DNA sequence: GGGTTGGGGTTGGG
RNA sequence: AUACCCGCUUAAUUCAUUCAGAUCUGUAAUAGAACUGUCAUUCAACCCCAAAAAUCUAGUGCUGAUAUAACCUUCACCAAUUAGGUUCAAAUAAGUGGUAAUGCGGGACAAAAGACUAUCGACAUUUGAUACACUAUUUAUCAAUGGAUGUCUUAUUUU
């Protein structure tokens, strides 16, 4: 079967595209056109360039460019003149590589932008190419072909032809959208409960005022006649009249009332605010917890909303049954998650058009065209639903509640009464003022920065016993001519610091940024441990508390000024990158295009004017590849320049004059840099790397002074250290404590996790709380101290799992959405730690087992939501899956194809291309059986799947088991032929398979892989 | 424990019919010394859905079949004829019934559920045959009323129940009655004692309801055995002569319609319809008026071969004459008040009233269509 | 009299 | 749980009143009584890094298996634990957690073959052809097809 390969050729990939009919390298094209002959001699560099250059065309034009004996080939014009002639011949066409950064004016061409690819076009290789070709043929070759030149080991740069991005590109009604997002984060409070004074409910105090304030709905195009509009206006008048008779205080007191000790909490808050001395930490934590335990329940809020709706909206506006359906769906909407939303169709598909009685049709289409009448009335029913919701429900929730999410509860939603949130805000302000925030006056801040930079907003998330402030910088000042926010202003410096991050990795400290770096460091340490001979290992884990706020602005500025890794001037280049996806190559239904095999990404890069080794000036890109598969890059014509002085000014401004607002009250930071800026992580990493390299001198020489293996990484403020010497670990702890004492920062909770036990009295570590565990846990990862294997940490309950899942389903692209979602869920974390250099076969099997067990529970809500819609009413799916078991067939197809793709990717990641195809197939079958067994075991108890689907899944699992057994049996005969010589990895795989006795059954490996 | 359950079940219905014979005779009672109202309601209700009663009832089985699991509400029992007599609150009555049946042996009860559950499901037809074997047919009963005497004197063999019809015939005790025995073995034993009857006389004529006329004391199976031939002769006989049945069935559907079913004024003819206009468009144009009508697409101008004059004319038969007049008002096109309409982009002419002879002929072929509609089904059925 | 590029989508670490 | 039909659902005072302005009273300074205005920079959505990406009509070795097996069985649902069955599918379960539960009051025709012109080209069906729709529509006419529908049965209250 088709397998993914780590090594691929651009020509081979291009020959698999149906649109392109002629694909060949330049040398063979020239030989076919007889412009050159084999007996002719050329320079070795020119020959290599001709061989490596790849051209392609939509049609076969070899005859058109055949050598003509009418006139020889001699060149007298310049290469620029030939290029200008070709560009002029191109005319009005505006999608070609050669036109980038230039414009045509009559028979004159003008260059006005920087294009880094022009060097290849005007190179001596292209000069000799033109000399061989001739002007008249070159001008048309630059248009009729797509030219790709190799500039790296696997990279190619397109220099001519139609831009590749061009290949990556009667109306129907679209219903409005429920504005659910407006409910969150409303800090406003009013003397009388109800809605905002700006609403039409309060603005009215006749039909004239209501019409004026509700024109947007009154003059809608869905209304058939003026009588319908008048009836709707009368209904709105009745709604407005009914609204003013609602006792909001009584409703609140009945359904969602304040706790009994609310007065006590208010008195405590007032006393804490008025107290001059610092408040008691445990008392404040208890007050925080007591305030946070006053949340309202979903059922309570649903009853509140239902009671509000019933006595305010006439029952005949929607119909007797439709009103009840809407009320029932209101609860589902209420309990709906943060980044999730409902749709109008969710109500329309379940109510009946004919229930409405006041609907009138100008033409008697009720009996002639029932479907047309139904559509016409649906267009009005949806409008009514959207109006009711977005005009009553959302404003009430916004005005009378603060709605947000907690710290460690994921995406789950919580509600709090407004006075409780006012008390929480006062207490949080009191807490922040003493530590890091100060009330500020606009007189102090200079007007230059005042008009040059926008300010930020502050948001508070509840936490167990405390809070968690978050400051945002999305806003932009309409006045003072500001059109960008802080991130848009600073993304240039962000690019510069991202460039800095590359040499920040290994030069001046121990900093890591991605799982690839973590994995390669782990692999190197594992190899060194293997060389040493598997001795005992000890680990220590600690982290910094509030790293961002503990940053010295003067020290950071001094480091920035004296750091030579940042050059004076930089240039910004933009380019497009085309990269191979994770899809195997089809072997030759007819519509095959570039997006089927390549992914388009937009990239920016900053480069210095030095004669650097990477010579970015020659190429225009800097990309890292983990495989030999090719990729294509095309440049752009939008360059930018950034100077170190501008970065210095930005850093000084953000360090000194950082201004944020809260409840229309301005604040200013006193220490550290604000979290949430795009440069904060890199700046923090650099700042702490300086101190850690200052205080970790001994580690630089320890590995050869006494030959001790030791590994230290720091991700942002989190530290992990594994070594062989308890003395080395203790020395590191002591040095880190000394550095913290000297630089005025501290570690979180005074807690440290170790693998050993030592007397803390000797090293003045009495205040520390040492926790001893035999299994290390770092950044959510689980590491063994015995086999030195790594696997991720997964939750254990469906309630925990569901809190972090947002479900969004659209009928238009069900197949694509579900396939991509399942693919992402499986490949989220497993691909980054499936390195065979780290785990053994058993370790990989266990990792896959646990990850699949987590992912199935993760994805279960998706099919639960899917079953709420019957696909038999949709032709697009019924024609493909019948009408009896459409849902079951659709789910089976999705699961089967997703599992097959995941297994193929897993085999590609695990094995190299040199391994035997039989071994690859056997391992793929084993993985498929594991996944299907997990899925079947999970789903065998569910009631919705209890019938038709389970038999199909059991059949699939049985087929996979049979195929695995058959492959294992045939592999013995295959190897017995002596036709193949096995390497060490193949021998290891054979030994593993024979030890686990995969020939007969799987019962041997299950205890080893399912152990927890 | 089905083997336990089966034996456990067989005890219950035995205790049930045991109580039934006692309560009708009022032989035993606990009265009010130790309440026992719980046992009284127990006997009452699991008799109310005992096998024999449901065999006679055949309704509570349906009502429990309505429920998915067949668990049924307590409230249904409160409306019963002789249940409310307990007296002395429905929220309390449900708890009383529930803790009365909490130790019951045929009713599953738990977690204060609102439903009650007989512990053995359906098995209606199987009980029908077993009871039929146990039942016995009696056809020697003079009209004398000695029901209590009958039950007190028939204490000779174990009898499940005596089904004496009431008021089906004249007076109270005229019917020939039905009796079931404890088992098929008990019925065979009663047959062994040749014509088991009152002890003073079992083979000869006597007094009272059991006066022993033509002594047809046989079980249900031989009762149907003797039924078989006599019933089947009458049931089969000979098939009805099918030649004239359709002609007889013509009359009402054929020869009165034009004035009884649809009045002659309800018919409206349309002319000058261009060829190439499918009748769907024409019926849509008539539907534009909104009334109910029958469309006879006039292509056969002879009005009773594939007539060549296709789509030229049309016939509309409304349900009501007043609706026809309302359509005429609608067809009175207010722009010109002309008896015409446009179909497929072409204006065609309509006829408000047709001469009564042509109306009668059109109704005649309409009734011919009705007769052949009745003929197709009649010939279809005549072979069965 | 016009004018970055505005989104779509929401997982797992920090 | 058919949740089939109907009705209302503690239906009654306030649990509570930020910020700002404007009054009265008191105070060794605290406070108390009453009033008015009020989402926003008019839009709200935190960031870093990495992940995936068909214009998803295109797709399975469509599936021979491990009685050391797989299925099935409880008065809602889910989460789990035990007992019992069956050999390509049916029969009869016992606990333990969480969650839905509102609640009351009133209500509750059978079935295997018939007698059936009682009605119907104005009956009903799988379809199949056309139009009206299509983002998860509730259908009109011809074609074909043959029963369908409605009563009485055979049956009846410790219903």
């Amino acid at each position: 079967k088709q397998m993914l390969t780590r090594k691929e050729d651009l020509l081979t990939v291009l020959k698999q595209i149906s649109a392109l009919k002629y694909v060949s390298n330049l040398y063979e094209f020239l030989l076919a056109t007889e412009k050159i002959v084999q007996t002719s001699e050329l320079d070795t560099q020119f020959q290599e360039f001709l061989t490596t250059t790849i051209i392609a065309s939509e049609q076969n034009l070899v005859e058109n460019y055949k050598q003509k004996y009418n006139q020889p080939n001699f060149s007298q014009l310049t290469i620029k003149q030939v290029i200008d002639d070709s560009i002029i011949l191109l005319g009005n066409k505006q999608n070609y590589v050669q036109q980038i950064g230039t414009t045509t004016i009559g028979f004159y061409v003008e260059y006005e932008n920087i294009n880094l690819s022009r060097q290849t076009l005007y190179s001596s290789n292209f000069r000799n190419l033109l000399n061989i070709f001739g002007e008249e043929d070159f001008k048309y070759f630059l248009i009729d072909f797509l030219v790709f030149t190799k500039v790296e080991q696997n990279g190619y740069l397109q220099v001519a032809g139609v831009c590749l991005n061009q290949y990556f590109s009667e109306n129907q009604y679209i219903y409005p959208e429920i504005q659910r997002s407006q409910i969150f984060y409303c800090n406003h409070m009013g003397r009388e409960p109800g809605v905002f004074k700006s609403s039409f409910f309060n603005y009215s105090e006749p039909q004239t005022i209501i019409k004026k304030t509700l024109l947007k709905e009154y003059q809608s195009k869905n209304f058939s006649c003026q009588e319908e509009r008048d009836l709707f206006l009368e209904f709105t008048e009745k709604i407005v009249q009914n609204f003013h008779n609602i006792n909001f205080n009584y409703l609140l007191k009945k359904f969602c009332k304040l706790p009994e000790n609310y007065q006590s909490l208010k008195s405590q808050v007032k006393q804490i605010v008025q107290s001059e001395n610092k408040a008691n930490q445990q008392s404040c934590e208890n007050l925080f917890n007591s305030l946070y335990d006053t949340e309202i329940s979903y059922k309570q809020i649903t009853n509140f909303l239902r009671q509000i709706i019933q006595n305010c909206v006439p029952n005949q506006l929607l119909g007797k049954k439709n009103f009840k359906v809407f009320l029932e769906k209101l609860y589902e909407f209420v309990q709906m998650k943060r980044f999730e939303n409902q749709k109008v169709l969710d109500y329309i598909c379940f109510m009946d058009v004919f229930d409405v009685e006041w609907f009138v049709d100008l033409k008697n289409q009720k009996f002639t065209q029932k479907r047309k009448y139904i559509s016409d009335k649906r267009k009005i029913l949806g409008d009514l639903i959207v109006f009711i919701i977005n005009k009553i429900v959302i404003p009430v929730l916004r005005y009378n509640f603060y709605i947000t999410e907690k710290h460690k509860e994921g995406s789950q939603i919580f509600y709090y009464r407004k006075p409780i949130w006012k008390l929480v805000s006062k207490l949080t302000i009191v807490k922040l003022e003493e530590e890091n925030l100060e009330k500020v006056e606009e007189k102090l801040i200079p007007e230059d920065s005042f008009q040059k930079y926008p300010q930020g907003k502050l948001r508070i998330i509840p936490k167990k016993g405390s809070f968690r402030p978050i400051m945002t910088f999305l806003r932009k000042d309409k006045q003072k001519n500001i059109k960008l926010n802080l991130n848009q202003i600073l993304m240039d410096s962000q690019l510069v610091f991202r460039n800095l991050k590359d040499m920040l990795g290994q030069k001046i400290g121990y900093s890591v940024f991605d799982n690839k770096q973590i994995s390669e460091k782990f692999a190197q340490f594992i190899e060194k441990w293997k060389n040493k001979g598997r001795p005992q290992l000890y680990y220590v884990t600690l982290d910094i508390k509030k790293c961002y706020d503990s940053i010295d602005q003067m020290k950071l500025l001094n480091f920035f000024n004296q750091s030579d890794l940042i050059q004076d001037t930089y240039f910004i280049n933009k380019y497009l990158l085309f990269q191979r996806n994770k899809r195997p190559l089809l072997q030759i239904m007819d519509n095959i295009n570039f997006p089927y095999y390549f992914n388009l990404k937009e990239r920016q890069i900053a480069y210095s004017l030095y004669d650097d080794d990477d010579q970015i000036l020659q190429k225009g890109f800097k990309e890292i590849q983990s495989d030999d598969r090719p990729f294509i890059v095309i440049n752009q014509d939008k360059p930018r320049c950034i100077t170190k002085d501008i970065i210095h000014n930005h850093l000084k401004h953000i360090s000194q004059y950082n201004v944020i607002s809260f409840n229309k009250v301005k604040f200013r930071q006193k220490r550290g840099i604000p979290q949430g800026l795009n440069i904060s992580g890199v700046l923090c990493s650099f700042y702490f790397g300086k101190l850690e390299e200052e205080y970790t001198q001994f580690l630089k020489n320890a590995e050869q002074v006494n030959g001790s293996i030791n590994l230290l990484m720091r991700l942002t403020d989190d530290y992990l250290f594994i070594s062989d010497s308890q003395q080395n670990a203790l020395n590191l702890i002591v040095q880190l404590q000394n550095c913290a004492n000297n630089n005025g920062f501290m570690f979180n909770d005074q807690k440290i996790t170790t693998n050993f036990q030592f007397p803390q009295e000797d090293y003045n570590l009495e205040h520390f709380k040492i926790s001893v565990q035999n299994e290390c846990q770092w950044i959510g990862k689980s590491i063994d101290m015995n086999t030195l294997e790594i696997k991720s940490i997964q939750k254990q309950t469906q309630q925990e799992i569901n809190q972090t899942i947002n479900v969004a389903i659209s009928i238009k692209n069900l197949k694509s959405q579900l396939k991509n979602k399942l693919r992402s869920l499986f490949l989220n974390q497993l691909i980054d730690y499936f390195n065979p250099n780290i785990n053994s076969f058993e370790g990989l099997c266990r990792q896959l087992y646990h990850h699949s067990k987590a992912t199935v529970m993760k994805f279960y809500p998706f099919m639960t939501k899917l079953f709420q819609i019957d696909l038999k009413k949709s032709k697009q799916y019924s024609v493909q899956y019948g009408k009896e078991n459409t849902n079951e067939n659709f789910l089976k197809d999705i699961l089967y194809y997703t599992v097959e793709d995941v297994c193929k990717i897993l085999c590609y990641l695990q094995f190299e291309d040199e391994i035997n195809s039989n071994i690859k197939e056997i391992f793929k079958n084993l993985y498929s059986w594991i996944m299907w067994d997990i899925i079947v075991s999970y789903l065998k108890k569910k009631k919705q799947f209890k019938g038709y689907l389970n038999k199909l899944l059991q059949k699939i699992r049985k087929s996979r088991f049979f195929y695995l057994k058959e492959g294992c049996k045939s592999l013995q005969l295959i190897l017995s032929q002596q036709k193949y010589q096995l390497n060490k990895k193949e021998l290891e795989a054979i030994e593993f398979i024979d030890l686990n006795n995969l020939i007969q059954d799987i019962k041997t490996l299950i205890p080893k892989i399912s152990a927890k | 424990q089905f083997q336990d359950c089966m034996a456990h079940i067989t005890e219950l219905n035995f205790k049930r019919n045991y109580q039934n014979l006692t309560e009708q005779s009022s032989s035993n009672n606990v009265v009010a010394e130790e309440l026992d109202i719980k046992e009284s309601l127990k006997l009452q209700m699991e008799y109310y859905f005992c096998d024999t009663n449901l065999t006679h009832d055949s309704y509570l089985r349906g009502i429990i079949s309505k429920s998915p699991k067949n668990c049924v509400d307590i409230k249904v029992f409160l409306k019963f004829n002789k249940i409310q007599q307990i007296l002395k609150s429905k929220k309390d009555l449900i708890h009383l019934i529930r803790d009365s049946l909490k130790e019951s042996k045929i009713l599953k009860v738990k977690m204060d559920s609102l439903k009650v559950k007989r512990r053995f499901p359906f098995n209606l037809e199987q009980a029908l045959k077993n009871s039929k074997q146990r039942t016995l047919y009696i056809d020697f009963l003079p009209p004398k009323c000695s029901k209590q005497t009958l039950v007190s004197i028939f204490g000779n063999f174990r009898i499940i129940n005596i089904n004496l019809p009431l008021q089906k015939n004249s007076q109270l005790c005229q019917g020939f009655a039905f009796i079931e025995f404890f088992s098929e073995e008990e019925a065979n034993q009663a047959l062994i004692t040749k014509n088991s009857s009152i002890p003073k006389e079992l083979i000869l004529l006597t007094e009272k309801k059991i006066g022993q006329g033509s002594i047809r004391i046989i079980t249900y199976k031989k009762w149907q055995e003797e039924k078989q031939s006599f019933k089947e002769l009458s049931k089969n006989q000979n098939e009805q002569k099918n030649k004239n049945m359709n002609q007889s069935r013509k009359a009402s559907d054929e020869f009165v319609s034009i004035d009884v079913e649809i009045k002659q004024n309800c018919l409206i003819k349309i002319i000058n319809i261009p060829q190439g206009t499918l009748k769907a468009e024409v019926v849509l144009a008539v539907r534009h008026l909104g009334y109910e009508f029958y469309c006879d697409y006039i292509d056969e101008n002879s009005n009773q071969l594939n007539d060549l004059l296709k789509e030229g004319q049309a016939m509309i038969r409304f349900q009501n004459s007043d609706e026809q007049r309302l359509a005429i008002q609608k067809l009175l096109n207010h722009n010109n008040n002309k008896l015409q309409i446009e179909i497929r982009g072409q204006i065609c002419d309509v006829i408000s009233t047709i001469p009564e002879d042509e109306e009668k002929n059109y109704w005649n072929y309409i009734k011919f269509k009705k007769n052949e509609f009745r003929k197709f089904f009649f010939m279809k059925k005549q072979q069965k």
